[PDB]
Protein backbone atom coordinates (compact mmCIF):
# COMPACT_ATOMS: atom_id res chain seq x y z
CA UNK A 1 0.00 0.00 0.00
CA UNK A 2 1.24 3.58 -0.40
CA UNK A 3 -0.04 7.15 0.43
CA UNK A 4 -1.73 9.31 -2.00
CA UNK A 5 -3.88 5.68 -2.79
CA UNK A 6 -4.27 5.30 0.55
CA UNK A 7 -8.17 3.57 -0.19
CA UNK A 8 -6.66 0.82 -2.24
CA UNK A 9 -4.54 -2.12 -0.90
CA UNK A 10 -2.45 -4.47 -3.21
CA UNK A 11 -2.63 -8.20 -2.81
CA UNK A 12 -0.42 -9.88 -5.41
CA UNK A 13 -1.11 -6.22 -7.48
CA UNK A 14 -4.66 -7.47 -6.69
CA UNK A 15 -5.90 -4.11 -5.93
CA UNK A 16 -8.55 -3.90 -3.03
CA UNK A 17 -11.19 -1.63 -1.23
CA UNK A 18 -12.02 -0.23 1.48
CA UNK A 19 -15.46 0.50 2.36
CA UNK A 20 -13.96 3.36 4.63
CA UNK A 21 -12.32 6.85 3.64
CA UNK A 22 -9.21 8.33 5.60
CA UNK A 23 -6.96 10.83 5.40
CA UNK A 24 -5.15 11.18 8.47
CA UNK A 25 -5.60 7.60 10.13
CA UNK A 26 -3.16 5.99 8.50
CA UNK A 27 -0.92 9.03 8.52
CA UNK A 28 0.41 8.26 12.12
CA UNK A 29 2.43 5.28 11.35
CA UNK A 30 5.46 6.37 14.44
CA UNK A 31 4.35 3.45 16.06
CA UNK A 32 3.56 0.52 13.60
CA UNK A 33 7.19 0.20 13.14
CA UNK A 34 8.83 -1.40 16.09
CA UNK A 35 6.78 -2.17 19.11
CA UNK A 36 8.02 -0.25 22.57
CA UNK A 37 9.77 2.81 19.96
CA UNK A 38 8.52 5.71 18.10
CA UNK A 39 10.15 7.09 14.87
CA UNK A 40 11.29 11.12 15.84
CA UNK A 41 13.82 13.42 13.49
CA UNK A 42 16.42 12.19 11.57
CA UNK A 43 20.23 12.66 13.14
CA UNK A 44 23.29 10.48 11.61
CA UNK A 45 24.76 10.82 14.70
CA UNK A 46 22.83 8.44 16.54
CA UNK A 47 24.54 4.91 16.00
CA UNK A 48 23.36 2.14 13.41
CA UNK A 49 22.01 -0.80 15.46
CA UNK A 50 20.25 -4.01 14.59
CA UNK A 51 16.69 -5.83 16.31
CA UNK A 52 18.88 -7.76 19.31
CA UNK A 53 20.81 -4.76 21.00
CA UNK A 54 17.09 -2.95 21.05
CA UNK A 55 16.39 -4.16 24.66
CA UNK A 56 19.39 -2.89 26.41
CA UNK A 57 18.78 0.66 25.65
CA UNK A 58 17.26 3.17 27.57
CA UNK A 59 15.53 6.63 27.34
CA UNK A 60 16.21 9.47 25.61
CA UNK A 61 18.53 7.57 23.59
CA UNK B 1 45.55 18.77 32.89
CA UNK B 2 46.73 16.07 30.87
CA UNK B 3 42.97 14.53 29.88
CA UNK B 4 40.74 15.08 27.03
CA UNK B 5 38.44 12.37 28.24
CA UNK B 6 35.03 13.66 29.53
CA UNK B 7 33.28 13.55 32.98
CA UNK B 8 31.21 10.12 32.33
CA UNK B 9 34.28 7.56 31.56
CA UNK B 10 36.72 9.43 34.07
CA UNK B 11 33.98 8.74 36.77
CA UNK B 12 33.43 5.44 35.40
CA UNK B 13 37.54 4.85 35.58
CA UNK B 14 37.62 6.94 39.22
CA UNK B 15 34.59 4.26 40.18
CA UNK B 16 36.77 1.54 39.26
CA UNK B 17 40.09 2.84 40.84
CA UNK B 18 38.76 2.98 44.02
CA UNK B 19 36.79 -0.02 44.19
CA UNK B 20 40.40 -1.39 43.32
CA UNK B 21 41.98 0.49 46.37
CA UNK B 22 39.39 -1.30 48.70
CA UNK B 23 41.70 -4.67 46.86
CA UNK B 24 44.17 -4.03 50.09
CA UNK B 25 45.22 -5.53 53.49
CA UNK B 26 42.59 -5.93 56.49
CA UNK B 27 39.06 -6.69 57.00
CA UNK B 28 35.76 -4.96 55.23
CA UNK B 29 37.99 -5.49 52.09
CA UNK B 30 37.23 -8.28 50.03
CA UNK B 31 40.17 -10.30 50.00
CA UNK B 32 39.05 -11.12 53.54
CA UNK B 33 35.95 -11.70 52.70
CA UNK B 34 36.62 -14.17 49.82
CA UNK B 35 38.55 -15.93 52.06
CA UNK B 36 35.30 -16.20 54.40
CA UNK B 37 33.13 -16.91 51.59
CA UNK B 38 31.16 -13.76 52.16
CA UNK B 39 29.79 -13.18 49.09
CA UNK B 40 26.89 -10.58 50.43
CA UNK B 41 29.20 -8.17 52.04
CA UNK B 42 30.43 -7.41 48.59
CA UNK B 43 26.95 -6.06 47.79
CA UNK B 44 27.27 -3.78 50.55
CA UNK B 45 30.34 -2.05 49.71
CA UNK B 46 30.27 1.66 49.11
CA UNK B 47 31.91 2.34 46.06
CA UNK B 48 29.36 -0.34 44.73
CA UNK B 49 27.30 2.47 45.79
CA UNK B 50 28.85 5.29 44.16
CA UNK B 51 29.28 3.64 40.76
CA UNK B 52 25.59 2.69 40.85
CA UNK B 53 23.95 6.06 39.61
CA UNK B 54 26.49 5.35 36.39
CA UNK B 55 24.36 1.64 35.99
CA UNK B 56 21.55 1.59 33.24
CA UNK B 57 18.50 2.43 35.42
CA UNK B 58 15.88 0.48 33.02
CA UNK B 59 17.77 -3.05 33.15
CA UNK B 60 20.08 -2.69 36.54
CA UNK B 61 18.12 -5.59 38.38
CA UNK B 62 18.55 -8.21 35.88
Amino acid sequence: WSKADSSKIYCHGIAIRVPLVVGDEHMDTSLALLEGFSVCENDPRAPMVTRQDLIDVGFGQ
Amino acid sequence: DLAVLRDEKTAITKGYEALIKRLGTGDNDIPSLIAKKDYLSLYNLPEVKLMAPLIRPNRKGV
